[PDB]
């Protein structure tokens, strides 16, 4: 983990040592451009979680009566939802982990007694639904009912502001592929036909140290258990 | 004789120069509403005559 | 889930930052080209919307006797219609969200009655059949019956004029494949070949972003569900 | 459905944002060039209805005795029959709803006792010919025999006059398509040779944006039904 600040440092003193958006001392990017890194970074990480399974996170989800659609948004935390609109939250987080609206892709559902979930299993009545990627449905929500989904979890938004988050937690391995990216997008930016050439090139660089990383699976992308089907099937 | 007469800062204005500016763009223009060429087309001979 | 005044701050912080259609301080697009991106916007939504599905949603229709074709329009809707025109409304969205007329392909059809009505069956009697895309059509209305239709939704219109929709919902990982298709419309339409080059890379990066998204499945595109075949055709 | 003036909005700042045919605020396109327009509307929209399988519409056709050849045509309608050279129309439309020869392909023919009528078949006596694609002929006209015609129809034809009509009502996912051919035609009629490599990029992204369409059946094309010769052959 680091500030955003030595990621301007490290573009500085990196790919970008040899461009106008730079201070004299090459120390830190200019002020006045720093929304279009900031832009470009998050975007580089919304990719890299998409690809390698990096990040797992879980939320707590309590169901309500009367309600079958529950979005993931952060108006519905108990941390940020507006008591004028909204009679009563359903996502319960920390105020110091508040809810960020980091869903991708969900994995699996587990309620308060235990019991696993399937999910979009259209011939199963107990089963749930997934009208949207980032929407949970419940066609029949019960008193005491509380579900716990687990997904994979994009980075948080970086922003600039000191309120918003201003670190970064993502392998070191995977920090020239980062590079890469957002000098992909600088070099894009140019429209000159010398420049495009040269954001070929990092691209191509980014996407080969992309299947590097899976050839040697030093993200622990990989993943095996114990066969259990041996016993259900009965062969003993 | 000075350079202001050659040629203004501003574009259209009354130097000589801005004048074959404004009068090289006017004719074609006049293709260009008569739809025979197209903007890009347009922008591209006018400045191969700077 | 972000306003549309931040899609013109991202473009000109974005893709579009060297290009002249942004403001003094690229923060924003000029008044006078506005409505350009939205035209690409709303075009590139649509795109997304139809290779993915996203985005399912159910409207409610009540058989009105003497009449057999029933297009799914925002003006028959209860809300958002005129009363001098239609005198009675057949598409009830009295809670929630308004219709926004955004059919695209209809998936299934459940009556009142709990049971599922058969879609485009030529030899079953009591099929219902669709002439048109976006209508609806029934040979037998009923005193009382009312259908639910099951559809693979598009994003809403996006409007800048007053009272409008700017609101965008789409999953965060799409979001490189919007601006890059918004980027292919406006190089491509400059009638440059040294911009013609340009808009041609960003149209393969915006084919590059949804066969990854594809390949990793990102949008939980994929169903399975348990058989229910083994029973019925009585294997025991 | 829209109105065409926003099809024109549409082309303004669409593909030919860049064109000499527009008004100076982009809002328009020019008065004089409004009929180049609209003549390759209607051409793009023929083109749409016959690969695509879109709308199907029937029409009611009375035989008249003395009389075998039944031809399609407006002439013959009873909104639009003129009673000098025409003793009485055998086409039954509407006031509002005045056939408009949008016939493309028959597909069946029921009479007015509900049996279908084989068309074409040269070896059965009872079934009816098509001499020409938009001509119906019957070898045998009785008394009270009336006839219904289900076909493909084409979209009715645009007219900038006020009586005709000034509305569109295609599946908004083939919107590119539209202005994609329309774009071909109107660089396609610039003869310079920089036109000419742009009318043929959009011409292949029309032709691309087709087979997208078939490749997702977006527009439910394909059609099946449940078998019927099981019981005919006598499998049992």
């Amino acid at each position: 983990m680091y500030y955003i600040e030595e990621l301007f440092c490290r573009l500085a003193n990196g790919v970008l040592n040899n461009t106008g958006i730079v201070t004299d001392d090459r120390g830190d990017i200019e002020d006045d451009s720093k929304p279009f890194i900031i832009v470009a970074a998050n975007e580089a990480l919304t990719r890299l979680h998409g690809r390698f399974n990096m990040r797992n996170n879980n939320v707590v989800v309590e169901m309500q009566e009367g309600r079958t659609n529950y979005p993931l948004l952060a108006k519905y935390a108990v941390q940020s939802y507006d008591p004028n609109e909204v009679k009563c939250p359903f996502i319960m987080d920390l105020a110091g982990e508040k809810f960020a609206e980091d869903v991708i892709r969900i994995l699996e559902v587990y309620d308060d007694k235990g019991r696993r979930r399937p999910l979009n299993d259209r011939n199963n009545p107990c089963s749930l639904f997934t009208p949207r990627p980032n929407v949970l449905q419940n066609n029949a929500p019960k008193a005491w009912e509380v579900l716990n989904v687990m997904y994979q979890a994009k980075h948080p938004k970086l922003s600039t502001a000191e309120d918003g988050y201003n670190e970064i937690d993502i392998p070191d391995t995977l920090d020239p592929a980062l590079d890469a990216y957002i000098a992909y997008r600088y070099y894009t930016s140019l429209n000159t036909p010398e420049s495009s050439a040269k954001a070929a090139e990092y691209l191509s660089f980014y996407d080969s140290i992309c299947r590097e990383v899976v050839e040697y699976d030093l993200t622990s992308d990989t993943e095996v258990d114990t066969n259990t089907l041996f016993r259900k099937r009965g062969w003993r | 004789i000075t350079t202001e007469q050659l040629t203004t800062r501003e574009v259209g204005g009354s130097g000589v120069f801005d004048a074959l500016m404004q009068s090289a763009s006017n004719h074609l223009l006049a293709e260009f509403k008569n739809n025979r060429i197209t903007g890009g087309d347009y922008v591209k001979a006018y400045i191969a005559t700077m």
